[PDB]
RNA sequence: GUGUAAGUGCACAAGGGAGCUUGACUGCGAGACGGACAUGUCGAGCAGGGACGAAAGUCGGGACUAGUGAUCCGGCACCUCU
RNA sequence: CUACAACUUGGUAUUGGUGCUCGAUACGGUUUGUGUAGGAUAGGUGGGAGACUGUGAAGCUCACACGCCAGUGUGGGUGGAGUCGUUGUUGAAAUACCACUCUGAUCGUAUUGGGCCUCUAACCUCGGACCGUAUAUCCGGUUCAGGGACAGUGCCUGGUGGGU
RNA sequence: CCGGUGCUGGAAGGUUAAGAGGACCCGUUAACUCCCUUUGGGGGUGAAGCGGAGAAUUUAAGCCCCAGUAAACGGCGGUGGUA
RNA sequence: ACAGGCGUAGUCGAUGGACAACGGGUUGAUAUUCCCGUACCCGUGUAUGUGCGUCCAUGAUGAAUCAGCGGUACUAACCAUCCAAAACCACCGUGACCGCACCUUUCGGGGUGUGGCGUUGGUGGGGCUGCAUGGGACCUUCGUUGGUAGUAGUCAAGCGAUGG
RNA sequence: UUUGAAGAAUGAGCCUGCGAGUCAGGGACAUGUCGCGAGGUUAACCCGGGUGGGGUAGCCGCAGCGAAAGCGAGUCUGAAUAGGGCGUAUCCACACAAGAGUGUGUGGUGUAGUGGUGUGUUCUGGACCCGAAGCGGAGUGAUCUACCCAUGGCCAGGGUGAAGCGCGGGUAAGACCGCGUGGAGGCCCGAACCCACUUAGGUUGAAGACUGAGGGGAUGAGCUGUGGGUAGGGGUGAAAGGCCAA
RNA sequence: GAGCCCGGUACGUGAAAACCCGACGUCUGUCUUGAUGGUGUUCCCGAGUAGCAGCGGGCCCGUGGAAUCUGCUGUGAAUCUG
RNA sequence: GUCAACCGAGCGUUGAUCCGAGGAUGUCCGAAUGGGGAAACCCGGCACGAGUGAUGUCGUGUCACCAGGCGCUGAAUAUAUAGGCGUCUGGGGGGAACGCGGGGAAGUGAAACAUCUCAGUACCCGUAGGAAGAGAAAACAAAAUGUGAUUCCGUGAGUAGUGGCGAGCGAAAGCGGAGGAUGGCUAAACCGUAUGCAUGUGAUACCGGGUAGGGGUUGUGUGUGCGGGGUUGUGGGACCUAUCUU
């Protein structure tokens, strides 16, 4: 399995490397963790490796970082870009978690995980202003104040 | 069997042998297994009945692709 | 006595002995026997190329009859067939 | 007699990581070429007129060892300019520098493999707990704990086989 | 009574499938060197490649082999002479 | 392979469990079934009245605090223990090692007891730094009570499980 | 049908009716007949109210020998015209050679097959007709009988008198002994009931496996009822190769 | 035993409604913003597939020298000098 | 109506009886479908309506199962999912043969028999249709300057061949014919697109050059769904780039 590493591993090398390894290793251990990527294309593999490396470096957190993000979760109003019909007051399409987290990227700063976003508690597809909360800690969770771009 | 799911590599029915024949089949099964996988899209673990061949197909083709191809066939996965 | 059972024959020797020696060949074969059929048996004579012999002539295994097994399927050498 | 079920053996896909040990393959410096003339195991071989030394050498005792035990090269260290130039003998010349590199024994580097001690992430759990579930010794899902690349299944293969 | 057959155990050996290997050869031919009448036909070497049947070697169980086992199937003899 | 095989929820299934009627008379034929008489078990209406509690509120409970007495006790830090960081003195068969007289083929190699730094090495005790332990408290504080705050709320006609 | 049957070898009660060499197919071979004649004939199909017209793709003949290349009234083998094999419709007339059996070269006479149909035999198909035991596939069946499950019921009557318990003797205490109670038992005699040992009868039966008189068990490894389950190379079997709808 | 009795035939007639054929006009698209040819090189021409090996089926073909077509496993390529 | 008469009572020129096409009603079982069930018979729910002094009763409807679409929720558990609730459309079974894909015997013949044959037949399964399936060359052929989708019929051919070279099986090419549509539609390179998982030259790039505001038609990636372009064999096509430019 020709794949491009993302992190450092025993007897393979370091991040960014290119290795031909055993198929099952790459099948079961690395590739389903987001720790590697198939080598199918030059620029496709290059871009994926670069972006995945940046995101893996930037995704980390600790318990105390959660205790601090529990305070920093009361950010300013992070707005969301929308294409919908304002005719009746219903939205065409549901809006991603990437969109919310990239809005936080370009307004507040923290580039969080789409996973922990309680978007279900947002209940998008009703035109208004949805609240939000996120599994920051085991026990501690803080809240964000939000608004929507009228369509 | 429960039948394959990604390709449709069903059985077959052989027959005779060497050392004088005797006429007599022996199904040539396919090699299905019970490997599981993970759908990052919908956040879920799926178990399938897939041959090693089909695993090959997956790892050089994706899983989303495969479930869409199976949705076509409307297998009750 | 005849290599080996028995018979028919062998002294005119097919018995015994000595010298050369490879016909213990190739290509054929008139006419005949015996014959359910397939098998089986002899066969003069012609040609090349030889043996022996001075020559005539004899030699296509053994004095004769037994000593072995069809067809199919494969194997080896040679062919100016495909 | 021939064959089949069932059982069983091994190879292979599922099916991987590190460590050790035992093989041969190739990139690599290496041990090592007893024919008399005679320092004489004369590495055969193509340029070929100095020979590497001094970015520290003879003869050397000793760390070493083979051994065709006459002999062979190797290193702490003195030594501080020593054997040597066709040394001359020859099919053939140095064993001077340089080198395509073979009959060799050793050993680094990619490997190709196996066996053994293990980790877990595939896989298995009629082990537990919770949920779907109000009822469910079913089934599924999450999780804990455990086993573990073994087992199970598929394909090829050898064997026993009146069980049929 | 452990020889015969079977069961259990243990491999120092011998035979031992598949698979991994792929030496050496045989087909084909890019390219040459002679033969000949001439309007190139017939001979030899014949690179790599593609193919053919392929050995050497490494190969487990089993079998042969070594012991145990009969409230396991099973088996248990004769002649002669002397008071 | 497909046909189909099993099977949980559940649903059917008495040969059993629970559940309210006995005697006499009658026709040409039925009879605990109709008739005569006396009884019983479900439900359902109308009305009668004895006690009824919701509204009134009649009695009877808790929340839980600001906090006071003494005490788990990040704990600033305290009462007793050893071992070994660097380690202190005494001594003992010392890798190379500096080296009394002699065995020893007549000698280049095979050594010994005392002798000296080193102390790859060995035993003993004492100023000893790191160590955690049980005991008593201080911060946090958890245990015992005065106001309170059984005040606003709360239980009290009934039927009451498809649950125990 | 038998060497041989009036045959005491088989078959037939009698009548009436029914009941066994057939058809397909350009099939094969042989032979009659008809058309054509070195030629013969079409198939599918198209057109046709009909049985008729067309349709040249094909087949059979017209030259064979040889494994084959290949050659050709010759060819194959072989070194060979040197013999032979096969073939050259057959006869006829003249020659030359031998009478080892006749051959060889000329001349003329000139070659007859094919398509319909009929008959006989024949090939493939059930192939003159009737007749098995038994093989395979898919299903039906445990209401009889074999066994198991779930739930109820039945076993008159009379005897024997285990364990235990009590009293008494005995004991140092026991063990032990006697009297009583208790009333167990794959216990006993005997009806119902379940079986079926002997024997007689029946034996074109009352009966497609019974009756009469006797007999075994008869509180248990019981008999039975209602409902249910196991199904064919499979079930079930206190096991006989027994039972699974006479 | 019927041409001339009857029923009916040869022949010609007949459908308010439903059904089927086409026929139309609706309705629907669809090319119209276009084409013929030129010219030198990069890119594409249907991937777990075709191919090869191991067991097998069926093809005139019974594993045979055995193509083409294929089923299960295992391995596994290129895009037109393919 | 009739076997099938008898009796009684009636209707009909105002057009009956009779025939044809469409409608209505259409008890109960049956795929059977509210639940259940020994088939045609037992019990119910919900909305409405009729009815009783109230209950009982009665009538009209509707309630199964799965597959898909849409809608609400997203349990363990965070994303979120399986699942749950509502609505909408389908399927469900029967059939005489005919078809396609799959499975798949045996008696028979071989004078035995296993390979073979009987036969890939019978039978079984899954799905159809009025017909099915196949079908446009990764084909045949042999140097002929050929053919040109497929299928079904005739012949080739009982041949070449295959085969315990035994029984027996057995083509195709080619040729003549029926019918003709020598038929069409897509993917990919390449653009324009909505996007969706990612990131940030955070800039000399997103476009027709150029005169240029911005300061990103997101800057660059990558698959997804839509739209263009493209459908070939003597190769074509998309980029490119001239020419006439209906």
């Amino acid at each position: 399995m020709k794949l491009i590493l993302t992190a450092e591993v025993e007897h393979l090398g370091a991040a960014g490397d290119t290795v031909e390894v055993k198929d099952g290793y790459g099948r079961n251990y690395l590739l389903p963790r987001g720790l590697a990527i198939v080598a199918s294309r030059g620029a496709e593999r290059q871009a994926e490796e670069i972006r995945r490396a940046r995101e893996s470096k930037v995704i980390r957190d600790i318990e105390h970082a959660n205790e601090l993000k529990t305070a920093l979760e009361g950010l300013g109003d992070v707005t969301l870009s929308v294409n919908a019909a304002g005719d009746t007051g219903k939205l065409f399409g549901s809006v991603t978690a990437a969109d919310v987290v990239n809005a936080i990227k370009k307004a507040g700063g923290p580039n969080l995980d789409k996973r922990t976003v309680q978007l279900a508690k947002a209940h998008i597809k009703s035109v208004g202003t949805h609240p939000v909360t996120v599994k920051l800690h085991t026990g501690v969770e803080a809240k964000v104040s939000l608004n929507v771009v009228a369509q | 069997s429960a039948h394959c799911q990604v390709t449709g590599r069903g059985p077959g029915f052989g027959n005779s042998v060497s050392h004088s024949h005797r006429r007599t089949p022996r199904r040539w099964d396919p090699n299905i297994q019970n490997k599981t996988y993970y759908l990052p899209s919908e956040g879920r673990r799926i178990r399938l009945r897939v041959s090693a061949k089909g695993i090959k197909v997956i790892d050089r083709d994706g899983i989303e692709a495969v479930v869409a191809r199976m949705r076509a066939r409307g297998e009750k996965y």
